[PDB]
């Protein structure tokens, strides 16, 4: 998913 | 000569950050092309089922602010660069069983901001039996790159050849390189997400016959 995603991640938050 | 030499550096770097992805614009993407020559498989280890591989990298592509005119610099038209002076796309592999020395490495920087970048690695990822397949004693492991920080509208990733460059490597006394073919996935999640590429190689060996 985008939040195990280092380049997605931080933007579930 | 090397008086020129000196000149379009301290030309080309006056103005240049190394933290900047070198692009115009931008929304505009940043596409590399990259290339794995497997050098030697300098471990399989069927009990922890992780490959340890000696790699080369070449990562290719163009910065909009590292060009020159060739007429200017005494027609110097290529320089070599220590690679950390240049921005770089920053690839990774993403299947590292390795839960961690870095090394100093040289790119080759063109006129026209063509930078390509030779470099080693030495990854441990982990592997799949395949009992299934003549010989009946496989292993298939993956080597997943792609970018640790950007998405797929900064860094675009492409894969060179249609499969790893075999034309350079040491034969392993146990282990048979069947093949090492090479793929591009693009993942987008949910009904809007921006594009995460990869590239994979997935490298097939068969027990080796004696
Ligand atoms: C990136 O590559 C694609 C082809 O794969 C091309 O259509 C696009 O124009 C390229 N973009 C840049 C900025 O070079
Ligand atoms: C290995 O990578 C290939 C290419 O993307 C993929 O189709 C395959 O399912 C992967 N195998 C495993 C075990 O992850």
């Amino acid at each position: 998913g985008c939040c195990s995603d280092p380049r997605c991640r931080y933007r579930c938050r | 000569d090397g008086k020129y030499a000196q000149k379009l550096f301290n030309d080309l770097f006056e103005d240049y950050s190394n933290a900047l992805r070198p692009v115009e614009d931008t929304d505009k993407v940043l596409n590399v092309t990259l290339q794995i020559t497997l050098s030697q498989i300098k471990d399989m280890d069927e009990r922890n089922q992780i490959l340890t591989a000696y790699l080369w990298i070449r990562q290719i592509w163009h910065d909009a602010y590292l060009t020159w005119d060739r007429d200017q610099y005494d027609g110097l038209d290529s320089i070599r660069i220590p690679s950390d002076l240049v921005w770089r796309p920053d690839i990774v592999l993403y299947n590292k069983a390795d839960d961690e020395e870095p090394v100093n490495t040289n790119v080759v920087l063109r006129y026209d901001g063509l930078i390509t970048w030779d470099a080693p690695a030495i990854t441990k990822s982990s592997c799949v039996v395949d009992v299934t397949y003549f010989p009946f004693d496989n292993q298939q492991c993956n080597l997943t790159f792609g970018s640790w920080t950007y998405n797929g509208n900064q860094v675009d990733i492409f894969n060179a050849l249609d499969s790893g460059d075999l034309s350079d490597f040491i034969e392993d006394v146990e282990w048979e390189v069947h093949g090492m073919p090479a793929v591009k996935n693009v993942i987008s999640y949910g009904c809007c997400s921006e594009p995460y590429p990869d590239v994979t190689f997935t490298l097939l060996l068969k027990r080796r016959s004696h």
